């Protein structure tokens, strides 16, 4: 069909690159590739820069040096898609050029030493842990700067603080109760600021005299002018401020470490808080934080602007300068660059720390090179890290933007100083500068919500951390397609109108412009304006955006969609939606969904499996196909071509649809004929009806790709095999695994089934001496070998498809210890949809498939086509999700009218436009009709009586044309499938992009009835090819106890699951065909008892005649 | 009253503080025998220097 | 017209005057049709249904 | 944890009356294999009870008759029915099932009232109540179908709740 | 449903007396086969399975039905320990 | 084959402990590594605690459930089911007395 | 006729708040503050909304799902205290005896300064339904034996009854003055709640009024608002 | 609750408040002292010794007590319930020193210990009721006239 594109903002510039974030943050982190150890550590080259110059020289020992010279890796021992099978971490090793000299200017340099290699990131973004597709989040925190908070407690005035961000670096806060208390908080001691005002080499004179001016209120400074005279004195006394005592000697102990090491600065050499201080403090400052040299005292143009500040502040208007934590312009992000080299650092410091160490032992000159090395403590840091890193997750790969998305989020949690857990209920709000910058409405659903957020899709993060957002420059009317990226601050200065703001050419079109002041809501004529949005667009999330007719549903429910979205998985028969917002297409490029050509050339080969293709120039290009491949969450990942050969083809070109990709669009699903209406309360609560006929179609049809593994552990009580050989009994039972231990791929496996045999020895491979006598008679081979063969856990299975065997495998296997060889088995299923699954329209509306109807009785229109899909109206009015609806309506015009939509987010569509493109419709669906001598169905008659009574159509008209009139209501007439009759009542149909949902193995359906049991609390266990017990809590003993069923919760909670013996009697006696024993007393109190025993405390259990019981009869009772 | 204070103290059954082998050679436990375990050393240890007649210090 | 409460109502009584028991018989019998008569009854939501008074 | 527990989706069975709910064959199938499996001896298809046992272990050797006993087992029982959160006793509810296709939990409309809970993915816990005794406190004072008025308000708590009230209303 | 539940409650001063009734004779009139009921064979739970109607074996369902004919009497205390079972044993073995 | 109407709780008679001890822990060591042996007089010395295979003494002179509780003369543990391994109390003598915390940190320190 | 309409009407679902939004004005949002804005959202739902106008809503919606957050999480944290407090009460006796009780008014003093008001029918019936009359009542030319049950109507009449200002207190017995031994009589209780007729012994009230309770919590307003 | 437009019968909330009226306390001992805040129903006999049941004549002087939930329970006489709450350890070993014994009145207890329920079924009032046919009411007979050896 034909794309029809709506709205009409003209989009200055497209989106910026997306994973664009991690690539870069990382790249710009590394400088690896290009980066000729020319000019820049800004990153990891900076954490050597630190970590070095590392000296331990006595000036009697002479030289001990020991300094950075150049890092290097670049080797990645296997490639990724090996590093997957194999379990592997995708990373190279990392080499450093150093330098160690002698007193005797003995400059011996060993420039080696690769001992450490660190992960590398994927051409789409994401990480390979140990064969693991793993991510890392982007999490914010408070920008490290100066803030004057309101004290709380106090309402009468506020508290001054200071935030350099070192694992171990500064964190300053002021307050007084001033009368002479310059309230200067520490760690968790405080005292007067006057004592380091004198440190700094000035007294109560050049400072309280000169500043405390218009601070007249300096008072609550002035009180030792003593102490204030010889820098010297105040210098030392200060100390005690420390912990334990320790005399004058260090003149300079933790003074030059607060002046120009690492402690105080929040940034390198000031761009962190020096824009933030100094351009909310008057000017610049001394070097990067604090530091002063060549004089040997120390300057502080630190506290010099601070405190004066707070008194330019605990003034009149001189300022007011106040700080709203949650503005954004007040916010920073760390990334995945920057977030890992801190890390880098704590394991690296943690080497420094062991370098020391060996200064101590270590010979004259028999230290040089690396004697005094070792990578673990790092190695750990780092691998520890990523693998066991709270924002170290697996790759979402449900499918594309999943995945995509995934990496676009923004958490807040993490560091134990800049992440908590304590429920920030304004800071999980939506603050107002998020505007452009965060998903305002995307966020998970769930205790996690407000925490943790996506990215405004135009939203970007500048190397200082900060987001920025696009805006097209403004004059008097004229508009340039000059853009603007800012920040928050920078932001608030000036008057931005909305995007959408009537135009010419450039001239506004306007006497009155709609626009925010740093958030505000204002209208104003042109010549006031200064800035403008460059898209709506800017505002949301990349998957919020990919919902249509946005600016009608409720962002409540809007929220679910973009969820949902990401939830979405691969149908074979992938269809992008009739209608798009417009990203569709741009997102698969991006996600690295499909193929493109990076020239242009003739299809040369293009087989199932891979393609070939000749450029211009000449060049044969063979690009391999990953075909059927499992995702993290098992999902199929294949791409598929789409070009022919001979067929020529110019850069930027697809080639080969990704896992949902249809014509290089993403094709999260499948449009279809749903009506909205109620049928038989079979779509009663969310509740969802299908036409069987979608089935045969195959339309939502999926591929699931599941993999189990078992392992060969060389066993004390001697090693377990995988044979085909086995104790079992029957043969028919080994039809498929006939493979040499193995079963023969591509087979019908089904619960119970033997994917792979193996066997060892049980009870110690002690044969019992019952079985003993009944073996016998039958041929007493006890072959002390137990089967332990892995099976197909209940449920389902599908057929097999692929095996893999690692055997310490010499190419690279590292088996874990204890094993001696390991197994994989991938089986597929083409899941296809069955009552139960769950669908969800972009439009927040999701719902289960209730039932599946036969074609027949399914409603159809006078031509006799059937929907595919019955949606209940109730869930709309209580959801104000309107959008769908519309989306069904014009869904409905391009159904006949053979052609698709692009409606922009608040933008795009409008009910005339649509009213119209039906009017077009209406001659396909009803024009022909006459052109085949057909006229108005007797019943259609029947209806349209009454249709007019509801005002839907207006009287007297034609027949015929009183329907269109309809129509143009998006309502049509439906005939029911199974009466016959119509329904008393036009209906609205149309199409309907939805999707089908991921099934959690979780959210599996369970059944337990009896199997293992936690070795201790002996309380029902799952095991692999055996489910749990349901989790039976107070909450539900409480409701049990409300209606009075005590036996139940009883055995409920005896016999049904921690009292032992019964258990046994009891399902014996069941199977026996008989009643129930009764309850004894659960572990878990016997274990009780117990417990107090243990911690010498006597529990009697007691009857009336008051007389001891014993709990345990007998194995208590002693002697 | 007397009896709030100890000389003999108690011991969970075994199987409620278990020991089991794991994963290819090792085996794990829970913390009280270890808190157990530490005790016993120390009163035994007590008992020889007493027995020592060794210095009340 | 039949509603909530008409029928909540209608219900207790129901309960009351006669059994139990029975009562649930009424119920499923409204149910059922309560059910029937929705599908047939041609309520479907367009757009234009959001019915926009002009005194706004 | 219980023993003769599961766990699945939930589906609104309008077939179903206010008594009855619909349950997977396969899963009802476990949770009683002890019973059934006696019935099983119990009739000839069975010899004895390791027989039938393994005679389950594997589904593409599940017989038919099978469940053609295991329904004969039900016959009378009812099961009980947990959405949580359990917030007021009606947070558990008894019926007697009725088996069904499909890996679903077909729930009874009326219910879904006190089972606030609707299918929009909502799963639901089932369990036995396994002696003579158990089966009579549920069967009498639990089952769905004998608590229509609010313990707290005293109001009918299982009454037309959307669809069917519109209907009516029309 | 439940047939005669209301009536059934309206015989008893305790809504869970009741229960307890039931069950009791359940068991018993379980581990007696069935010879005990005190009703005849025209009315007898059944079933349909194999095309036919045989014995339903839900005990409750029984108790329930002689219930409600006043063919059986309950009481708080109505006699010995051991007679029941003794003279029950006897009239029919089971077994 | 009765039942029980009241649950007590009362300190604990260094002779009611005592009272419960199916033996003295002596010895720390845990379980012998090279074959892992409840030590002797240790931790898990079944012979305090019990058989670690139902019905079944520990050098083995006694098996079958036809031993129902008789002692081994020789390993000198009993003959039971080993699940009583987890209810089975032992005990430590003190050297000296030590205090119970309980009533100490719990305020009003009920000794004090 | 109209759909909205109806549903909305019999109750079906959607109230009046749901539809002006969709119809005609979505109305005032307010700020995170919590202070209501100075500038209202126009739009209706059909009409569609401005970037600035969908924004500024979504404040309330997070503090929405926020809010409910922490009940829907959970909430049990009340009717777990109730429980913890109220298990051990049951319906143990028949006939406690207490001669004493307590009256339920229908009248309200202070809602302006003391004049006097009917109460809601509502609250009434939540006081008196399956009540258990105290003493006898003479009213509309027709008597209360006095240790009879409240039904619906009885109330209703009664209710009636005070309007032919003819009444204003009632007779009850009730928990508070109940004799009972940690638990409660047949007759200092009443109705059953799930049936509607007098409370069987053995009842687990203590627990049932506990969930009562905490079951609804779930669903009121938690921070102050206004 | 109304004003949520929640619909609650009084009783139970009056339920939950008896509890808080629960307990009381003492201003004359007879035999106890004074901080002694006790579950009010223990004064028919002990209060009743008044002039009549013990008939020595000491009365005891109390005064009314309000607490909070959490309060009132935590103080059962029941040491379990009142352990299975917060602040186990003092509970406990306040019972132990009083070497407290828990009936089984409430569930919490009886529950947690494995016990049938006290109510519902559980309810001794109807727990025993007897039945058995009248086809056995000809039973009695047998060990009725097990005495009429001729
Ligand atoms: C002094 C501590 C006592 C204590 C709580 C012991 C718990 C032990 C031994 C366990 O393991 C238990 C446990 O975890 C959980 C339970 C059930 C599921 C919940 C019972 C709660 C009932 N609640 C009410 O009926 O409320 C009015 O029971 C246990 O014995
Ligand atoms: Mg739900
Ligand atoms: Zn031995
Ligand atoms: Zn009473």
């Amino acid at each position: 069909m034909e794309i029809k594109r709506f709205g009409r903002i003209r989009e200055v510039i497209p989106l910026p690159p997306l994973t664009e974030i991690q690539v870069e943050s990382y790249r710009r982190a590394l400088q690896a590739d290009v980066p000729p150890e020319k000019r820049e550590n800004v990153g990891i080259q900076a954490a050597f820069r630190e970590t070095f110059p590392i000296e331990e020289e006595d000036k009697g020992k002479g030289g001990l040096v020991l300094d950075f010279l150049e890092y290097r890796l670049g080797e990645p021992p296997f490639p990724q898609d090996e590093c997957r099978e194999k379990d592997l971490t995708y990373q190279a090793p990392l080499y450093a050029r150093l330098q160690l000299i002698h007193k005797d200017t003995g400059l011996i340099k060993e420039d080696e030493v690769f001992l450490g290699h660190i992960p590398l990131m994927t051409e789409d973004g994401s990480f390979i842990i140990n064969g693991a597709d793993r991510v890392i989040v982007s999490q914010i925190h408070r920008s490290p700067g100066v803030y004057f908070t309101p004290d709380p407690a106090r309402p009468g005035r506020y508290i001054a603080s200071i935030i350099p961000l070192p694992k171990r670096g500064p964190w300053i806060d002021l307050e007084v109760e001033p009368n002479g208390v310059v309230s200067m908080k520490v760690n968790k001691r405080k005292f007067p600021l006057v004592l380091l005002l004198r440190v700094l080499g000035y007294d109560q004179e050049t400072l309280a005299r000169e500043l405390g001016a218009y601070g007249e209120l300096v008072q609550g400074l002035m009180d030792e002018s003593v102490f204030a005279m010889r820098p010297e004195e105040a210098l030392i006394r200060l100390f005690t401020l420390l912990r334990p005592g320790d005399p004058p000697k260090r003149d300079k102990a933790v003074a030059y470490v607060y002046g120009l090491i690492a402690d105080p600065r929040r940034y390198d050499l000031g761009e962190a808080g020096r824009y933030k201080a100094e351009e909310k403090l008057g000017i610049r400052l001394s070097g990067r934080t604090l530091a002063r040299f060549e004089d040997g005292e120390f300057k502080d143009e630190v506290f010099l602007p601070t405190l004066r500040y707070l008194f330019a502040l605990t003034a009149g208007v001189p300022g007011h300068e106040v700080d709203d934590i949650d503005h954004l312009g007040n916010r920073r992000i760390r990334t995945v660059g920057e977030l890992m080299t801190d890390q880098f650092r704590v394991g690296l410091a943690r080497l420094a720390r062991g370098v020391r160490e060996r200064m101590l032992m270590g010979s004259e000159d028999s230290l040089t090179p690396a004697k005094l090395v070792n990578s673990r403590p790092l190695e750990a840091a780092i691998r520890e890290f990523f693998s066991r890193s709270q924002l170290s997750q697996f790759k979402d790969e449900t499918n594309p933007l999943s995945s995509l998305r995934h990496k676009r989020r923004i958490s807040a949690l993490g560091p134990g100083g800049l992440t908590r857990e304590r429920a920030g209920f304004d800071v999980r709000d939506v603050h107002r500068t998020h505007y452009g910058r965060i998903c305002p409405v995307e966020t998970p659903e769930g205790a996690n919500i407000g925490l943790i957020t996506s990215l405004a899709a135009y939203a970007r993060v500048d190397e200082l951390g900060f987001i920025r957002t696009p805006y097209r420059r403004v004059v008097g009317g004229v508009v340039t397609d000059e853009v603007v990226y800012m920040t928050a601050t920078e932001e608030d200065r000036y008057t931005i109108a909305q995007a959408n703001t009537p135009l010419e050419g450039n001239r506004i079109a306007a006497e009155r412009v709609v626009a925010r002041r740093k958030g505000e809501p204002v209208i104003v004529s042109p010549e006031e304006v200064e800035f403008m949005d460059v898209s709506p667009k800017q505002v949301f999330s990349v998957n919020t955006n990919l919902i249509p007719f946005l600016e009608h549903d409720d962002a409540n429910r809007a929220l679910m969609g973009s969820n949902m979205q990401t939830q979405a998985v691969p149908l074979i028969r992938a269809q992008a939606p009739v209608v798009m917002t417009g990203l569709e297409e741009r997102v698969v490029r991006d996600s690295l969904a499909a193929l493109y050509a990076e020239e242009d050339g003739e299809v040369a080969k293009v087989d199932g499996n891979r393609i070939v293709v000749r450029y211009e120039d000449g060049r044969l290009v063979e690009y391999p196909l990953r075909r059927f491949y499992r995702s993290n969450q098992g999902t199929a990942l294949d791409q598929r071509p789409r070009v022919v050969v001979g067929q020529r083809v110019r850069k930027g070109d697809l080639l080969a649809d990704g896992p949902a990709s249809e014509n290089g669009f993403l094709a999260l699903g499948q449009n279809v004929l749903v009506a909205i209406m109620p049928f038989d309360g079979y779509n009663f609560e969310d509740a969802i009806v299908i036409s069987e006929e979608l089935l045969k179609r195959d339309f939502y049809t999926s591929i699931h790709i599941e993999r189990y593994e078992i392992e060969a552990r060389d066993t004390k009580l001697g090693p377990e095999r995988i044979t085909r050989d086995i104790p079992h009994l029957s043969e028919a039972a080994l039809r498929d695994l006939d493979e040499e231990g193995v079963v023969r791929i591509g087979a019908e496996v089904k619960p119970g089934d033997i994917l792979v045999g193996r066997t060892s020895f049980k009870g110690e491979s002690e044969p019992t001496p019952e079985e003993r006598l009944l073996r016998s008679i039958f041929g007493e081979k006890a072959r002390d070998v137990k089967d332990t063969s892995l099976r197909v856990p209940p449920g389902e299975g599908g057929i097999v498809v692929r095996t893999v065997r690692l055997r310490r495998g010499d190419p690279g296997v590292e088996l874990k210890p204890g094993v001696r060889e390991v197994v994989r088995v991938y089986v597929a299923q083409k899941r296809k949809l069955q009552v139960g699954d769950k669908l969800a329209n972009r439009h927040g509306n999701k719902g289960v498939v209730a039932k599946i109807l036969p074609v027949e009785d399914m409603p159809h229109l006078p031509d006799g086509t059937p929907v595919d899909v019955i949606l209940n109206p109730l869930g709309v009015p209580s959801r104000m999700n309107l959008g769908q609806i519309l989306e069904t309506h014009l869904g409905l015009a391009g159904y006949f009218l053979g052609q698709r939509y692009i409606s922009p987010i608040f933008d795009g569509a409008k009910e005339p436009e649509i009213k119209e493109l039906l009017a077009q419709a209406f001659e396909v669906y009803f024009g022909k009709r006459k052109g085949e001598g057909f006229g108005v169905d007797k019943r259609e008659v029947e209806v349209l009586r009454r249709a007019e009574k509801l005002g839907l159509v207006t009287p007297g008209k034609t027949p015929e044309e009183q329907l269109k009139e309809l129509f143009l209501q998006g309502k049509v007439v439906l005939y029911d499938g199974r009466t016959g009759e119509p329904i008393e009542g036009p209906i609205v149909v149309g199409q309907m992009f939805i999707m089908k949902l991921y099934h959690m193995v979780e959210d599996k359906m369970h059944a337990r009835s009896t199997g293992p049991y936690s070795l201790i609390t002996q309380q029902p266990l799952g095991g692999k090819a055996q489910f749990g017990g349901q989790r039976f809590g107070e909450m539900e003993v409480w409701a049990l106890e409300a209606y009075g069923a005590a036996h139940t919760l009883q055995e409920m909670l005896t016999l049904k699951s921690d009292d032992i013996e019964g258990r046994n009697a009891a399902y014996e006696a069941i199977i026996k065909g008989e009643d129930v024993p009764e309850p004894s007393v659960p572990e878990s109190f016997r274990v009780l008892v117990k417990e107090l025993q243990a911690l010498a405390l006597d529990v009697q259990t007691l009857d009336e005649k008051d007389n001891p019981v014993d709990i345990f009869e007998g194995l208590a009772s002693k002697r | 009253p007397e009896w709030m204070i100890l000389e003999a103290v108690p011991v969970l059954p075994p199987d409620l503080r278990p020991m089991v082998q794991v994963d290819g050679g090792r085996f794990a436990t829970s913390d009280l025998n270890d808190l157990y375990r530490r005790l016993i050393n120390r009163n035994n240890r007590l008992k020889k220097l007493l027995a020592q007649g060794a210095p009340e210090i | 017209p039949q509603e909530k409460n008409s029928l909540k109502d209608l219900v207790y009584q129901a309960f009351l005057r006669l059994g139990m028991e029975k009562t649930a018989r009424l119920l499923d019998a409204l149910k059922y049709y309560g059910f029937t008569f929705s599908t047939t009854s041609g309520i479907t939501i367009g757009i234009d249904d959001a019915v926009i008074p002009e005194e706004k | 944890r219980v023993d003769y527990s599961g766990r699945s989706v939930i589906v609104v069975g309008p077939q179903l009356k206010l008594h009855q709910c619909g349950l997977p064959k396969r899963m009802a199938l476990e949770l009683f294999k002890p019973f059934l499996l006696k019935k099983m001896e119990e009739k000839g298809i069975a010899p004895n009870v390791k027989a039938a046992r393994r005679m389950l272990e594997r589904q593409r050797d599940i017989k038919d008759e099978v469940w053609d006993a295991l329904e004969e087992v039900i016959h009378g029982k009812v099961v009980l029915l947990n959405r949580a959160p359990t917030l007021h006793r009606l947070g558990i509810q008894a019926f007697q099932p009725v088996l069904v296709e499909g890996q679903s939990i077909q729930l009874h409309p009326l219910v879904c009232e006190a089972f606030n809970a609707d299918f929009d993915g909502d799963q639901m816990a089932v369990h036995v109540p396994l002696s003579s005794f158990a089966q009579a406190e549920a069967r009498i004072q639990m089952l769905s179908a004998h608590n229509l008025l609010s313990p707290a308000s005293g109001e009918p708590l299982a009454k037309p709740s959307r669809d069917i009230i519109l209907g009516l209303y029309y | 449903a439940e047939p005669g539940i209301d009536k059934l409650f309206g015989m008893v001063d305790s809504k869970y007396r009741l229960t307890v009734v039931v069950a009791k004779r359940a068991q018993q009139l379980l581990r007696h086969g069935f010879k005990n009921t005190v009703l005849e064979p025209e009315e007898r739970p059944k079933m349909q399975t194999l095309e036919g109607l045989f014995d339903d074996p839900n005990a409750e369902t029984w108790a329930m039905k002689e219930l409600l004919t006043g063919r059986l009497v309950f009481g708080e205390n109505l006699v010995p320990e051991d007679r029941l079972q003794k003279e029950m044993e006897r009239i029919y073995p089971g077994e | 084959k009765k039942e029980v109407r009241k649950v007590r709780i009362a300190l604990a008679s260094p002779e009611k402990i005592r009272s419960w001890s199916y033996g003295e822990v002596e010895k720390p060591e845990t379980i012998n590594y090279r074959t892992l042996k409840p030590e002797r007089d240790g931790l898990f010395d079944e012979r305090i605690f019990g058989p670690i295979k139902d019905y079944e003494c520990a050098c083995g002179k006694y098996k079958r459930q036809r031993f129902e509780g008789k002692v081994c003369e020789r390993c000198g543990v009993e003959v039971t089911k080993s699940i009583v391994r987890r209810y089975r109390m032992g005990h430590i003598e003190l050297a000296t007395p030590a205090a119970h915390i309980w009533f100490v940190k719990d305020v009003p320190s009920k000794i004090g | 006729f109209n759909p909205l309409y109806v549903m909305a009407q019999s109750g079906a679902r959607g109230n009046p708040q749901q539809i002006r939004q969709l119809c005609g004005l979505r109305g005032l949002m307010q700020k995170p503050s919590g202070e209501t804005f100075e500038v209202p959202v126009r739009s209706s739902f059909r009409e569609g909304l401005t970037v600035l106008e969908y924004f500024i809503s979504s404040h309330g919606a997070r503090k929405g799902g926020a809010d409910t957050a922490l009940r829907t999480a959970d909430s049990g944290y009340l009717t777990r205290k109730l429980v913890d407090v109220t298990h051990e009460i049951v319906v143990r006796e028949a006939d406690c005896g207490t001669t004493n009780y307590i009256s339920v008014p229908l009248f309200q003093p202070d809602e302006v300064t003391r004049s006097l008001r009917l109460r809601k029918r509502a609250d009434i019936e939540a006081g008196l339904y399956g009540r258990v009359l105290a003493r006898e009542v003479e009213v509309l030319g027709v008597r209360l034996e006095e240790g009879r049950y409240l039904s619906m109507d009885d109330v209703h009449l009664l209710i009636k009854a005070a309007e032919a200002g003819e009444i204003q207190e009632v007779p009850v017995r009730s928990p508070l003055t109940c004799q009972t031994r940690y638990g409660v009589c047949q007759k200092c209780y009443g109705y059953d709640l799930s049936m509607a007729r007098p409370v069987s012994i053995g009842e687990a009230v203590g627990i049932v009024a506990a969930q009562s309770i905490g079951e609804p919590g779930t669903q009121l307003t938690m921070r102050t608002f206004h | 609750y109304r004003a949520q437009g929640v619909k609650l019968h009084d009783k139970h909330i009056e339920i939950v408040v008896r509890q808080m009226m629960k307990y009381v306390e003492v201003t004359d001992p007879g035999d106890s002292r004074l901080l002694e805040g006790q579950v009010l129903e223990k004064w028919d006999v002990e209060a009743l010794n008044e002039r009549l049941i013990a008939e020595g004549k000491t009365p005891v002087a109390w005064k009314p007590l309000l607490m909070g939930v959490t309060k009132s329970a935590l103080s059962t006489k029941s040491w379990l319930s009142a352990a299975s709450f917060q602040n186990t350890t003092h509970v406990l070993t306040e019972a132990a020193i009083a070497g407290k014994k828990d009936e089984l009145i409430g569930l919490k207890e009886n529950v947690i210990l494995g016990r049938l329920i006290p109510a519902g079924t559980g309810s001794d009032f109807v727990r025993f009721t007897q039945v058995v046919d009248q086809k056995t009411l000809k039973a009695i007979e047998e060990a009725r006239k097990e005495a009429v050896e001729a």
